[PDB]
């Protein structure tokens, strides 16, 4: 009966905005933002996310969730992406720019309540943001003295590691601290520590070498090398044996003597090929190509261990660790080319076999690797998450003076919440609205650190609040009684992050208000 | 795109009366048989299935069903021969 | 009368359509007229979201099905294919056009007469246009007025603060690629290279030019400051035999012979560029490009010698770079003079993790630069591409054209109201045909209305004000350009808030939109056979 | 099945009347454009008849024959399109009665109609005056006449200035009778945007295919054109062309051949000292090179239409082998060699500041498809003019003679074999009648009138357009290729001879 | 070209049709001596086609016909 | 692809007569107009009509035909009821309806060729009617003496 009118173009899905779309949308962030608001913090708990393809996943971390999630709604994709912009660019902080990006939607429709024009809220939103990006460039305390000293290096990554794996806060916080200095050196790159991970125990037996680890055997008869110092080394991008033609190359036989002197003919050219090398004090040559029948006979004749590695950026981070350097063709080794290893023997982790590339003072490595030792395969995973959390805050912490430290806790927050309405109720025109609502949302990190550690948010809350109005350390006592102080253990979220995550988080939450009308069509 | 009858054939031309005629020969050819002293004689099991036999040309006729419109009149005139005078009606 | 199948709509049903379905698309894209338009949100059925107020955008980026809805789209898109700019104004004026002239149809008036009247109006117009456009000097070095013509039309598509970090990143562009002295200029020189991380304001200008493809091996050239930069173009890899071969060693080792034969046609070829990077600058004061590979082997004695090598480059990049430059694009390396290499000053790879950014900074005649538009997703660096494009193609046309229309739809409420009192005593029409050029007339108001229609003031009350703040300074002599002021909600002057449409816009616009409605209203019975 | 009887022929009759139906309303000064849809995707706009009814599948046989029939008509001469339809309707049509009422045989009916038809085209030529092919403003409102009734005539005279322009251009008389390969001489490019005004017709190509290499020549002034076939890359051996190689540095030997062979190509080309060197295949690398530093510049990969339409605005005959390459296979006039950049898309200009190629610039890739076939439309009365320099009394004038001289005779016949000579006559007259009728007027009024002026008063008297009252042709003008007038006859009359030989229609292969 | 048609173009100019240019065993389509003597061969058009004749010619004698119809369903049957 | 405007009523099919629908029912009658065509007169014919509910049916009347058929075409109903007038208001003639009412309609589509309007047609056809019945007033040759004579009789029917 009903009719239907102003349609050709082909069976899609118009939402308009006038007719409450932008608050459709908030509800679909409100849904997955309660799954982020319980994840943050050392209270955070965790989920098992189950795989498209199905692989168990267990993580306390935001960006990850989100990924491995099959999310549909635009205007939520729209905040999940503000969280891969912090797992590239920063590594930390992704759960920050959610909580933040949906609390400012939240604390946003209040205000398109009241009559708040979009484009008015987006403007106040800005103008109270650009404000807030000032104030922690000076609500900023102490700032690590750039020592980049290895115990200097454990105050800044054991309040990233956690809340995120908050238990092992400081055996693993070290365990990596520990990792990055034998690569820093004396007057940074992310993937100079390499880590590797095998059940067996408990992390109480996690480690750090000073070189990866290897699965694979040493090929040769070669077994294990000697533990006297140096090792002569050489790398190879070419394989070990008769090289070919890339245009066929068959052998051809016009008279029986080409024949028997083929034969052995090439069998001493192999020999000659490995012989010379040998020579020049080699002994350990990690093969990244193939390797040959014959080749690796002789090679085993002179106590040439292999180590057939074809991971092009395993091979490449395993010369930064000895000094060697790869060599393209076979056959010129210069004694510059080369490099040496303290140990490369075999040890049996957890049961299996598995090749080292260590070394123990001489000859500095510029790649290490953290081998965790754990039961669940699961939970190990997560704890390489957090080694990669940590890592991604150190390499920022470097050049443009990254070591700027404010208090954590959410202690800065509380500060900022007063703060930025300082500008609020100062700033004129109905735009101080939208700049005192900016300021609410920052409620979302102190409140949730209290709700997720079973305190009596309503409790914590105002006196946390009475608590900052000299004194601003001030955070969630994350254990008790009332709040507790930031200075009172050494943790604090550095600027670099918790800033650049107030700007994605204000992008994400901008452009959500900026739609005012959406278009799907079937799948 | 309108209509004037509502699928229901009908057959005209020259052919026409010439199907007709063929059309009767037919159920003629039936019972030429059953002709003269030493006639040939039928065995009709109708859909009924009283199984008879006989040579009352009307009765052979009779049994035969027969619907064709044009061929449907020789049943008539072969009854109406076993009404007025009783015999012939084969003929 | 018919044969199966095929339908057809006939008659005044026909036309019904037409109209129905042209003021249909009309209405949907109206709400992304005018600075303060509507950003629409669109995802397909893969879910790839992307954002948009560019009618153009949003038009080929649908999948319509209405036959009116396409003569109209594909004659909107042949715009932004020639001009650049004014997809959406298009749309509107052939949607308004077929309903104004549909008044008169309705009311009797044969369509012929309307259509008439169009052509004849048509003229008028475009006659009305080269006396009210304004020739500005070829004179470029006016930065200052060209800066208006970037946000003029920036504003129509950017997130206000972002249209003054575009603004000079797209003239200067132009400009940078613009040949003075009248002649002309091809935008293609023009590199847009966009990428991802860092929100699209953080975009940046590049008077070079940025590529993606760097030297890929260890013991390379980080950076290159100040060097001769090589425009190569011939294959620096292993190659095969046009003809079918094969080996066949007999001997031991005369295998290892054949194996060094291949690879040295190589640096057969290669050498006669090494010693290039010897015999000039052999004592350090360097980087070659080339557009085909560079296999491993290759890259060793690049990498020997300290000599960035590229791979692979956007084959246009051959003409771009010989201008960023100044090397000839020196195809094969044998007729290979060392007084043909270009010249950068800082040459440097910024490596964004397995990604390398090769930038061609400090030139001396640059004649082609690169707009690096940086963006954190991929939905943003879309139309923040798309925002450029057509406000580039828009600068860039204020100087093939050299002359400029006032904005806020001055053109339009003018040649309305002219054409209007025209006739009244013009008489150089026709007879019933006053109807069409009447309608064409009121058609016309289309873009002032509707652009104040999404600002928000009431069309009807605001292009009333224009109508009386413009016959002001006409009462009284002289003359006066006024707009609709999508702010306040009164009249203003465009030139003086630096307010610009293109005039090859509106020269294409027009004769546009007529073209088809005139065309759709002649329109008697839609078809739809043949299986 | 089959259906054999009048039931045969009526079904026909109805189908090829039905047919006309649909274009009536197409034939006429303010004719209506009929949007047609295409299985394919895209659409037609046209109003030019043979256009629509191409795009319109049919079922009844008749209906099909009907419908080809505007086919062959648009084969001889390029306009009279739609007219041969509604004749060839109303003449199955005008015979319907005296076919089966009045019970005339078929054979009677086609024995008559293929008299009336020659006496019929007798009365055409009669009334047909010859013209001045080479007189510019004759052949101009001439071509006009058949450019109006279409959406092109808002640039009427625009109009057949380009056709002049382009007929007489690709025109060589030759004689040992005229020809005019419109087709394969007038690459017309339509090209989106501008003013319909901003179009010419260049003489010359235009290709936007652009430069081989970045620093190469934009615009030789004087070019030395080369075009050829073979491409420009090592060619290979038509056998089993198989190298076996064991002779270690022998790698480098052959490997280095190909660059020498690439060489010698280019010498071979280089040699007749040339600016501009197109080729229909390819263009190597390397030779791009050596024909840089050769000087001159080069367009890769160009039709073979487009290539031998440059070769007769060059002269450059097109050669194959270089080693055979000729110097009289030079460039020699040819203007410049532009390479304009039109809306982000490089053209190439060959024109000299025998065959041109029509620009039409409009607005909207649409609109122009609507230019083009209006325009084939005035560039082939042209042609036909050129080879028959006689015109007819437009306004449906010539058809109504025809009514006359025929209708006079048939009743002055007399025998069975009248009606069906009457009827050709009495058909004749629809197309004043279909012409009024699209003008407004009244159909009963006019005609009568027409045809009663016409009985005495001249006969070059039709009906005008967008007035709607009988006018004289000589007066306000509106003549026809006379030529047209003969198809539209000779055909129609066909169709009907034909479709009435049928007395039974069946189906299967 | 058709073989069908050469066989007869060639039995009408007198000339030969080559097969291959051998005789004994050299190469050559020998100078007129192959060749047919035709008066004139010319490519007349017909409306969208455009056919080659061979008109006139030595030992000839033969003829061609050409239908010319309203459309293909008559004009195969005139020939028909 | 193609639209459809203009609809809101539930599935109809309306024939325009815009649309030449005079003539798409002038065929209608047209066909069973040669039906009847061939079974007026001595020399005419028989039909045999097979019921809907099966009963053979022959006769040369007209108007039995017609009512023994499954007409459709509303156009031609009309005719149809025509045929019921003469059998029922006079019993004989009712064939002689059929042939002149189509035949009418059939010199009538030459009349709308020309351009006669349809009114004008129908004013010209009424006009020509009122006149026919005058003359055959008068066009009668002799009158039975109302004799009521058996031989009176036999010569009448
Ligand atoms: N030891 C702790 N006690 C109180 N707050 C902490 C502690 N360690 C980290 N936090 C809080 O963790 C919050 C961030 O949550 P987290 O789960 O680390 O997500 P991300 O670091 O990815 O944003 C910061 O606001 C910081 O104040
Ligand atoms: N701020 C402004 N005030 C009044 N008019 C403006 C303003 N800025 C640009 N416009 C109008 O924007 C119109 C074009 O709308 P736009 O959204 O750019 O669509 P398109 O350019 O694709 O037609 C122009 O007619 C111009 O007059
Ligand atoms: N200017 C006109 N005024 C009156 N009749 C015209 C006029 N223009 C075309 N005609 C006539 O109408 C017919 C041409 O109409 P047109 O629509 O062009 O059909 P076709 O496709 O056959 O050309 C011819 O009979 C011609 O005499
Ligand atoms: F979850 Be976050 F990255 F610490
Ligand atoms: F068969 Be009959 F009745 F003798
Ligand atoms: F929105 Be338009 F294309 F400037
Ligand atoms: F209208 Be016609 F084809 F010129
Ligand atoms: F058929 Be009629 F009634 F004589
Ligand atoms: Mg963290
Ligand atoms: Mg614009
Ligand atoms: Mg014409």
């Amino acid at each position: 009966q009903n009719p239907n009118a102003g349609l050709f173009k082909q069976g899609y899905n118009s939402y308009s905005n006038a007719d409450g779309q932008i608050i459709k949308s908030i509800a679909a962030i409100r849904e997955l933002h309660q799954m982020c608001l319980t994840s943050m913090g050392p209270c955070g708990r965790n989920k098992i996310i189950v795989n498209h393809l199905g692989k168990i996943i267990i993580t306390n971390d935001a960006a990850t969730m989100l990924r491995e999630l099959d999310i549909v709604h635009p205007a939520v994709k729209v905040l999940v992406m503000a969280t891969e912009q912090q797992k590239i660019d920063m590594g930390d902080g992704t759960n920050l720019v959610m909580i933040l990006a949906g609390e400012l939607l939240n604390v946003s429709e209040k205000l398109i309540s009241m009559g708040l024009s979009a484009v008015e809220i987006i403007q106040g939103y800005n103008m109270a943001r650009k404000f807030t990006l000032k104030e922690l460039d000076e609500m900023v305390v102490g700032e690590i003295t750039d020592k980049n000293d290895k115990n200097e290096l454990l105050k800044m990554i054991k309040p990233v590691i956690s809340s995120k794996k908050y238990g092992s806060e400081d055996i693993l916080s070290e365990l990596v601290s520990e990792a990055v200095s034998h690569v820093l050196p004396v007057a940074f790159n992310v993937d100079s520590i390499r880590v590797v991970k095998i059940m067996g125990g408990s992390l109480s037996n996690s480690t750090v070498i000073k070189g990866m680890v290897f699965n694979r055997e040493p090929e040769g008869h070669v077994k294990s090398l000697s533990e006297d110092k140096k090792h002569k080394v050489a790398v190879f991008t070419c394989p070990l044996d008769i090289a070919n033609t890339e245009t066929k190359g068959t052998v051809l036989l016009h008279n029986a003597q080409e024949m028997l002197d083929f034969s052995k003919g090439e069998e001493k050219q192999i020999d000659a090929m490995m012989k010379e090398i040998a020579d020049m004090g080699v002994e350990c040559i990690v093969a990244g190509a193939g390797v040959g029948e014959l080749a690796l006979h002789y090679l085993n004749r002179y106590g040439i261990l292999v180590l057939k590695v074809p991971s092009k950026f395993e091979l490449r981070r395993l010369c930064r660790v000895c000094g060697a350097t790869p060599l393209p063709r076979l056959g010129a080794p210069t004694p510059e080319e080369l490099g040496l290893v303290e140990t490369v023997k075999t040890m049996e982790i957890g049961g299996d076999r598995v090749t080292v590339f260590k070394q123990e003072q001489g000859e500095i490595s510029r790649t290490s690797t953290i081998i965790l030792r754990g039961a669940t395969q699961n939970n190990l995973d997560d704890i390489e998450r957090a080694i990669d959390d940590g890592v991604a805050a150190v390499k920022g912490l470097m050049k443009p003076s990254g070591g700027k430290l404010l208090p954590g806790a959410g202690a800065t927050e509380i500060e900022l919440i007063s703060r930025i309405t300082k500008y609020g109720e100062r700033t004129p025109g109905l735009l101080q609205l939208a700049i005192k609502q900016f300021a609410v949302a920052f409620e979302v990190v102190p409140r949730t650190l209290a709700e997720t550690a079973g305190l009596d948010v309503n409790e914590v809350l105002p006196n946390l609040y009475a608590a900052h109005n000299d004194h601003l350390y001030k955070g969630v006592d994350i254990d008790d009684e009332g709040v507790k102080d930031i200075r009172e253990e050494n943790i604090y979220d550095m600027l670099a992050t918790k800033k650049f995550a107030i700007n994605v988080a204000t992008e994400a939450a901008t452009t959500v208000l900026s739609i005012d009308q959406i278009i799907m069509a079937k799948k | 795109i309108v209509v004037l009858k509502e699928g229901t054939d009908a057959s005209q031309g020259k052919g026409q009366i010439i199907s007709n005629i063929n059309a009767c020969v037919a159920v003629q050819e039936a019972l030429k048989p059953t002709l003269g002293p030493l006639g040939s004689d039928i065995l009709i099991v109708t859909s009924n299935q009283k199984t008879t036999i006989s040579n009352d040309g009307a009765t052979i006729l009779k049994l035969l069903d027969v619907v064709h419109p044009a061929a449907k009149t020789l049943v008539d005139i072969s009854r109406a021969q076993d009404a007025e005078v009783g015999d012939g009606t084969t003929s | 009368l018919l044969n199966p199948k095929a339908e057809s709509l006939r008659r005044d049903a026909a036309l019904k359509v037409n109209v129905t379905s042209a003021e249909g698309l009309q209405s949907v894209l109206e709400t992304n007229l005018g600075p303060k338009g509507t950003l629409k949100m669109l995802v397909d059925g893969a879910g790839n979201i992307k954002l948009t107020k560019d009618g153009k955008v949003l038009l080929t980026e649908m999948q319509i099905q209405s036959p009116t809805a396409v003569l109209i789209a594909r004659a909107a898109a042949a715009q932004d294919e020639i001009t650049g700019d004014g997809t959406t104004t298009v749309v509107c004026l052939v949607g308004e056009l077929l309903r104004q002239a549909h008044r008169f149809i309705q009311e009797g008036v044969h369509p012929r007469i309307i259509t008439d009247g169009f052509e004849i109006a048509r003229k008028e117009s475009m006659k009305f246009l080269d006396e009210f456009k304004i020739s500005k000097t070829n004179l470029s070095n006016d930065r200052e007025f060209l800066l208006q013509v970037a946000r003029s039309s920036l504003l129509t598509k950017v997130d206000a603060d972002l249209t003054e970090v575009l603004t000079p990143i797209v003239t200067d562009a132009v400009l940078s690629v613009y040949d003075a002295q009248a002649d002309n200029l091809d935008l293609h020189m023009v590199e847009i290279m966009q990428m991802q991380h860092l929100s699209p304001k953080d975009t940046t200008f590049i008077k070079g030019l940025v590529l993606d493809h760097g030297g890929r091996h260890p013991d390379m050239p980080t950076r290159v400051k100040n060097a001769y930069v090589l425009i190569l173009n011939v294959s620096l890899e292993y190659e095969k035999t046009e003809v079918n071969s094969g080996f066949f060693y007999s001997s031991a080792d005369q295998r290892d012979k054949l194996a060094a034969s291949e690879r040295k046609f190589v640096d057969a070829k290669l050498k006669k560029i090494i010693d290039l990077k010897n015999e000039v600058c052999g004592m350090d004061p360097f980087v070659i490009i080339n557009q085909k590979g560079i296999d491993p082997m290759s890259l060793d004695v690049f990498a020997k010698h300290n000599i960035l090598a590229l791979r692979r480059a956007k084959r246009r990049n051959m003409e771009r770079l010989q201008l960023v430059t100044g090397g000839e694009a020196q195809n094969s390396v044998e007729d290979l003079s060392p007084q043909i290499l270009g010249f950068s000053g800082l040459v440097y790879q910024e490596t964004i993790g397995e990604e390398k950014f090769t930038y061609v900074t400090e030139n001396t005649d640059p004649k082609s630069c690169t707009i690096l538009i940086k963006g954190s997703t991929h939905y943003a660096l879309a139309q923040t591409k798309d925002a450029v494009r057509d406000g580039l193609r828009a600068v860039a046309n204020v100087l093939k054209d050299k002359n400029i229309i006032p904005g806020a739809g001055a053109f339009y409420i003018a040649l309305s109201r002219y054409l209007r009192s025209a006739n009244m005593n013009k008489l150089g029409a026709k007879g019933k045909t006053k109807t069409g050029i009447e309608a064409f007339a009121e058609a016309l108001l289309v873009i002032p209305k509707t652009l104040v229609k999404n600002s928000g003031f009431d069309p009807l009350d605001v292009l009333a004000m224009v109508e009386d703040e413009l016959d002001d300074a006409q009462d009284s002599d002289e003359t006066r350009y006024v707009g609709v002021d999508l702010n306040i909600g009164d009249s203003c002057d465009p030139t003086i808030e630096g307010i610009w449409d293109s005039y090859r816009v509106l020269r294409n616009a027009i004769t546009g939109a007529t073209g088809i409605a005139s065309n759709l209203l002649l329109c008697d019975e839609l078809l739809r056979a043949g299986r | 099945e089959r259906t054999t009887g009048r039931q045969a022929q009526i079904s026909n009759i109805t189908a090829a009347k039905a047919v006309a139906d649909v274009i009536r309303t197409c034939l006429g000064p303010k004719a209506m454009l009929k949007m047609l849809l295409d299985p394919m995707g895209g659409l037609v706009l046209t109003n030019d008849g043979h256009a629509i009814l191409r795009e319109i599948d049919v079922a009844h046989p008749a209906a099909k024959s009907m419908l080809e029939l505007s086919r062959t008509q648009d084969e001889e001469v390029g306009d009279g399109t739609t007219t041969v339809i509604i004749l060839a309707g109303e003449i199955l049509a005008q015979c319907a009665p005296y076919l089966i009422e009045k019970n005339i045989h078929p054979v009677i009916i086609i024995q008559a109609l293929k008299k009336a038809l020659t006496d019929a085209l007798e009365v055409i030529k009669q009334v047909s005056k010859p013209v001045d092919v080479e007189n510019d403003a004759a052949m101009k409102k001439l071509i006009q006449a058949s450019i109006g009734t279409k959406y092109v005539i808002h640039w009427s005279e625009k109009m057949c200035e380009l056709a002049l322009d382009a007929v007489k251009t690709v025109r060589k008389d030759l004689g040992q009778n005229f020809e005019i390969d419109i087709k394969r001489y007038v690459r017309v490019e339509k090209i989106p945007g501008g003013d319909v005004l901003d179009s010419r017709v260049l003489k010359g190509v235009l290709l936007n295919k652009d430069v081989v290499h970045p620093k190469m020549s934009r615009h030789i002034e004087n070019p030395r054109v080369v075009l050829l076939d073979c491409p420009l890359e090592y060619k290979k051996g038509e056998s089993q062309t198989n190298i076996e190689i064991e002779k270690e540095e022998d790698w480098n030997r052959i490997l280095q051949i190909e660059e020498e062979q690439v060489q010698l190509m280019c010498e071979q080309i280089l040699a007749v000292r040339p600016t501009l060197v197109i080729t229909e295949k390819g263009v190597s690398d390397l030779a791009q090179h050596y024909l840089l530093k050769g000087g001159c510049s080069v367009l890769r990969r160009v039709k073979k239409s487009d290539n031998n339409r440059i070769a007769r605005v060059t002269g450059a005959t097109i050669v194959n082998r270089v080693e055979d390459l000729k110097e009289s296979d030079v460039g020699t006039n040819c203007g410049l060699f532009k390479v304009e950049m039109i809306g982000d898309e490089y053209f190439s200009f060959l024109d000299n500041c025998k065959a041109c190629t029509i620009m039409l610039r409009g607005g909207s890739k649409d609109i122009l498809n609507e230019i083009d076939r209006n325009l084939q439309d005035a560039m082939a009365v042209a042609r036909n003019v050129m080879l028959s320099p006689s015109l007819s009394p437009g306004g449906g004038a010539t058809e109504m003679a025809v009514s006359v001289k025929l209708a006079e005779k048939a009743k002055q016949l007399e025998g069975i074999q009248q009606w069906p000579y009457q009827a050709v006559a009495d058909a004749m007259e629809c197309i004043p009648r279909t012409l009024i009728q699209n003008a407004g007027g009244d159909p009963i009024r006019l005609l009568s009138q027409l045809r009663a002026k016409h009985a005495q008063g001249n006969f070059t008297t039709g009906i005008d357009g967008d007035k709607g009252k009988i006018v004289d042709m000589v007066s306000y003008g509106i003549w026809e290729p006379e030529v047209i007038k003969q198809q539209s006859v000779k055909t129609a009359i066909e169709s009907a001879c034909l479709l009435l030989r049928v007395d039974d229609i069946v189906s299967g292969v | 070209c058709k073989k069908e048609d050469l066989r007869r173009i060639a039995r009408a100019t007198g000339a030969t049709l080559v097969s291959s240019m051998s005789n004994l065993e050299g190469e050559e389509t020998f100078e007129s001596s192959y060749l047919g003597l035709c008066d004139e061969v010319v490519q007349a058009k017909f409306s969208d086609d455009e056919c080659i004749l061979i008109k006139g010619t030595s030992k000839h004698s033969s003829s061609s016909i050409i239908l010319r119809g309203a459309n293909d369903y008559s004009l195969d049957e005139m020939e028909r």
